[PDB]
């Protein structure tokens, strides 16, 4: 898989392209950030990200999603399919008014999951980080959508489901999009 | 296999299982991991054997290593609820479900053998879910955890403070250190 | 191993086990998961303790972590249609199926020990297919939780809106958290 | 399969020519869409794309669907095998003029299928999904091919296959072809 | 475990399990997936109950989510052959099989408690071979669906048309609801 | 990296290789040689066939893709065909269609797997009739026979040698070496 | 399959497994890797035949491999507690969970067969957490391994460090060697 | 499935299985391969028939590929220890540790088949560790193999050079090759 | 996987900035210690270390510490996710005036965990390697966060999670940041 | 994963440092030994080496001491991490005054261990060699460190374990280091 994928880089750096496909793992994390800094030290062009995850881990979204407020160049974000908890993450890292969507997109905003096994007192530290965890994320969400966090976690509480449409109107997508030629660039 | 005993009563033989003979005598046996299936026929025996005699002792070995919570407490619970005296005799080891029974028994009825081994620690649990599931999870293996120190201190007579800091980690208990601390009444040697 | 038991009746010396002892005493034993096997077999003997004495009150000891919702239905449809009543006494833990049973017993004749648990949750389903089976589906499981929801709220009495609120997440009570819930009427502590 | 392919590769995108073979996946998307934003880039010259897929994720299909009406050149789809849900989805996005197909090519229109697992009112958000997933490519064919969407969700019911002749009564295809010759181009 | 159970005749005392113990009364358990060997036992205690009392009513309880057609048949041939009304009554579930052998009882002796769901769906099938053998075996499946549409018409008497109609996908339907449709006669809520 | 550097001289020489089951790898590959060696020149493109079988539905990629493109397609068959590879043999001209001594051709009904309800296998039942249909329409313009003799013979599993297979009009002539080839 | 063996008594004749025929003449068998499950069938075997005569000597025949410490440590303490004296023979092989009970017989009672092998080695631990508890289960095996150490010096009269230079490693030793050592009294031969 | 047999005794019918019966005539049976449960069984079997006749002679029949050694030495150290001789005849297949019981028979009363085949080599083993470890068990299985090839050597009269260059390798032997060799005494055609 | 990524390498090493995702095992110190040395012999330019990883092998997490203090170059190290006990060790490798966190970082000190199984002699031996270990992590974290390593043991007998915030006071981390600009070398 | 070293051998083959991490196998053995007869062939310059295994094949281990031994150049040693049996016979191969440790190193020391199967004659003659191995790998940490064989064999009974600091005494570590910069070349 690397002599297709490595050929296709060769052309995906001139274009500033970055297409986040699958489940967010600690590899597409690697993959991803790399790619970011590299397109970073060419030039100060925007990127262009498309987002499409079914979820994952969440700690690797934290990485892209400073990456992309780390770096000068501007992130352009389109997202597609289905954009998962760890992928709606990526996609508030981009500033408002650069958060595009497609027509038949769908956003699941549900809050973190995870297990524990051991003693009482491991699952008392383990359940802080879980709360702190859930606390962090929906104040994320508030700056991106504008709504408060009380808000996003009373919606939160299960599989909150978001079409094209609906996100306009949440204001985590500011505006969708059918043809490159409706992006206006900064 | 289990071998076949016979009891050789007035009325003539009759042939009963060597755990089965010792039940007669109102003695019951606790080994292996501790589960609801195994855990309910002790309290079959428990039950039974009050109705024939409520006023002679019971005596309950206890050899397990552990397991769940659940079907301990039904154990404990019915000891204490019914009126005969259970008394606990430690033969080989004691794990934390272990000597929660153990240390129920009755006043002054507890024992335990030279070489057995007693320990107790946190419960251990697990699950998996959303942040709201283990929020409600944590709080629940939190006040099973108080309900069981509160449980020793009870029958050791040692504050909760000294309990809660000695069950935070794995702490093993000699026959005659369990003595000192409450665990235990007398401990066996020899007839 | 099940030990054997030895009743002694005028008539003469005859061998049961100790679950078959307890049953000539209007006693059932509900424990592990709930299914179809197991449930079938609690129907059979309700049915035989119903024609043996149609006056006297059975108990049905409840230590499940739940199971079959239609196994469940079996059990508690069979008890509310005898005649006779049937005491509950919660041991250990009871979830989703096994506290309707709880709560499905005869008023004044439902009971839980002091380190019991009582969990009440939705049922829990899965089912694949096409949008057209799922839409099918989903309209039965919600069905039967409303029916759930209701028997809760007639025999607990509570309005079937709070039901239904405590129902969405798992919510764990004590003996006396029950007491006020009205899933129970008494706590028994000691004889 | 990865040095593989990069040779084949290499000459293929001189002649802006896909080929869409197997299921559906996450994977098969990152390439296929990297492949068309590649060629974009290059020039608005035709591309041809050739489909034979028993089905996949119905996710991936939506971003090839969106990134090919999202690009400016014109896509030649040119059905070959078999197609079905997801592989039906690619076909949809090519404008009617530009849907060609092959004599022994087949179809396949059945609604999406899933399973859930999990509490009664986390399968109540995820019945409303399925609903609405249903209704939405029910008015991507009933474009498509002009039938109304309700006659769609009736014959959709169950697995619904059509050859190449009934697909062009159905207003799938234009037209059935034999040799590269008969293709008509804007 | 199966418990015991003594039925102290006249003649003297004997022991049998819960299962044996009700067979006496002419009832049969279905409990499980239909398949060849559980089958096989239901037939022989059909004509066995036949022989003792050819003209005492036979209780049929059908608990199970369907299974093997062949198997389910060889039930519905030998209690419509035998002389003897074998009753049925619905204790929580019947899917595919259930149904067609409860809708096959003598008419006015189908019954089913208060929570029961009943559904019907066509025969599912599943093989693997050339063409022809594929147009052969698929003419095989078509023919039984006409003939399992012919018995439930039969018996609940609605139109053919109507049954082909609701067997296309799964149907659940309630207690009060088979009664209108016809698959039973009533509903046991009291007794 | 082995198939990628001898890809190189492959291309120059203008000589498929179709060996192994035949599945979707499969056709995307072979496909994909096919439209290069097209864009490269219309000179005539040797494919070498050697399948046990596979899937059917890949076979009709590789079927019209000789159809598809230009240059004719010089088809040699060797060692073991089967109906996936029998159903890419047809797709050549009779006058092109070369075989050698020692091969062997089957010919046998598609195979397939259904579970389900009786309404969804009676919907695929129609699917494999279609589809067997088509094949025999399929080997009867390339054999010369009609479609009724192709369909009694088919019943079984039908073996045809070499030397069957010309009487049979399946094959043209049976070679030993390129000299005797004699293109357009 | 295990032989059944008849007793032929004046009371009448009656059928006893291989293993319960000589349990009536005070002998048990000790076979396979010691566990808690075979090693409570001892303890309940050794008390019951206390009962019958507590001054009749016992035979306890040892063939295994070792096993768990605290069930070993259950039959030890076990037969000391008991008053009447258990002789030890060894028949097979003796592993160091094997000879401690050996070793551990009455003074005068304990034999080997000719080409018996008794095997000490030190005991072997298994456990896997966080530095802390590594350290608490070190110092836990440690005790454990000067306790056995202290057992066999009792018993065998040899000096505690010349115990633990053979323990450290395995040491094979005969019949005649372990007369020689102390682990035995005397090895039979013929009758 | 093992059959059963009746005795047909002068105080009644008695059930005994096919094995069993024919330990009443002082017949035993070693079937497959050697461990310590099974020849444990063989060891209850010889000492129950050594106290009801010390001096009838007892039936060994040997088919067996062989297994532990250590097992396998209780049983002979067994036969030589009991005053009753025990006759070996070897039926099937008899390897090492299979034919060190037939040649561990009495004098005089060794047997085998027409066909039988008898197979004698070194005592297959293996361990892992470090090379101290190594060094010791390497000296154990070195002793073990003196010990056997002495064995042999006693009942075969067969110097000892010659039983260590015969056991280097597998060696098979017929019935009458047995004889010169002195592994067994008579080749048993027909009574 | 390498093809792709050896690629990318031509212009990883001009911005000197290393990407350590992952669980730490001895693979990844391979291949982070030959960077680390290639990259000193191009040039004593500061180099940019991420580190992101849930745990790991403690001895491979010994050479990346030692590593950065043997070659010359100064190493910059910026937190991102979580940084687990053995990406702590190689996150104090770096000077106080030179690490770096983002927003959302999490930091973990536990101490050293493992198991044995064997006669109680070999144990014995095991027992003192783990605490000489835990003795020995104790003054890495006691230089580096000027606390006394009696605290830094009492803290870490359990789980010890600190945000990035907690990580300031504590003195693990000197400046949290947002941006590439708002660091200042040395 | 073997395209990135690949790329990065062009770079390593100039710095003259070879790696040797991970478990010592036979596959170990043809990339270290190919490195090092590679390197001698360009020039006599020193080469380091850096070790870091939890043991391994020992016969494996011999080819590397061999290479040592064999080849022109003299070899850097540096340990890192941990040296097991398998690693510490790679660390004597070089001489004394080459032989460099990093503070947190780990050195064990223990009598080699194998398995066996068969007859006994078999096991007699493995036997005469684990004995001819042990004694052979005694004198051979004798002469490095100076010590007597019997000191060794006497130590090596079980598990050894020596720090960076108690390896000096010993004398298999000549001088402990943290910066390239005190290295002295002969």
């Amino acid at each position: 898989h690397g002599a297709i994928g490595a050929k296709l880089m060769e052309y995906a750096l001139k274009v500033r392209k970055v297409f986040v496909t699958g489940g967010v793992d600690e590899k597409m994390a690697k993959d991803v950030v790399q790619q970011l800094h590299i397109l970073a030290s060419i030039s100060d062009d925007p990127i262009y990200m498309f987002v499409n995850s079914p979820g994952g881990h969440v700690e690797s979204g934290d990485m892209i999603f400073d990456a992309i407020r780390f770096i000068t160049p501007k992130v352009i974000m389109i997202g597609s399919g289905s954009v998962a908890s760890a992928g709606a993450l990526i996609y508030a890292a981009a500033d408002k008014e650069n958060r595009y969507s497609l027509p038949n997109t769908r956003f699941l905003l549900h809050q973190p999951s995870g297990g524990i096994q051991g003693p009482a007192s491991n699952i008392e530290i383990y359940r802080r980080e879980i709360v702190r965890m859930k606390e962090r994320l929906d104040r994320i969400f508030a700056e991106a959508t504008g709504q408060t966090p009380e808000k996003i976690s009373a919606d939160t509480e299960r599989d909150f489901w978001l079409n094209a449409e609906e996100a306009v109107q949440y204001g985590l997508v500011n505006k969708i999009i059918v043809s490159e030629r409706e992006i206006t660039l900064p | 296999l289990v071998p076949m005993v016979v009891e050789q009563s007035a009325r003539g033989e009759r042939a009963y299982d060597i755990y089965s003979r010792l039940l007669k005598e109102r003695i019951i046996f606790l080994v292996g991991q501790v589960e609801d299936y195994m855990a309910n026929l002790v309290v079959a025996q428990l039950l039974f054997l009050e109705a024939e005699n409520p006023e002679k002792d019971i005596h309950l070995y206890i050899n397990s290593p552990g397991g769940s919570v659940t079907a301990g407490m039904s154990i404990y619970d019915t000891m204490q609820f019914i009126k005969p005296n259970v008394s606990t005799t430690c033969i080989g080891q004691a794990c934390s479900m272990g000597a929660l029974l153990l240390a129920g028994g009755a006043a002054g009825k507890r024992y335990c053998l030279p070489h057995s081994r007693m320990m107790i620690h946190q419960p251990l649990g697990g699950f998996q879910g959303q942040a709201s599931d283990i929020e409600i999870h944590a709080k629940e293996i939190l006040f099973i955890k108080e309900r069981l120190n509160q449980i020793l201190a009870h029958h050791t007579g040692q504050p909760l403070d000294v309990i809660a800091r000695d069950t935070d980690r794995d702490r093993f208990m000699s026959g005659d250190e369990a003595v000192k601390y409450g665990l235990i009444d007398k401990v066996m040697t020899q007839r």
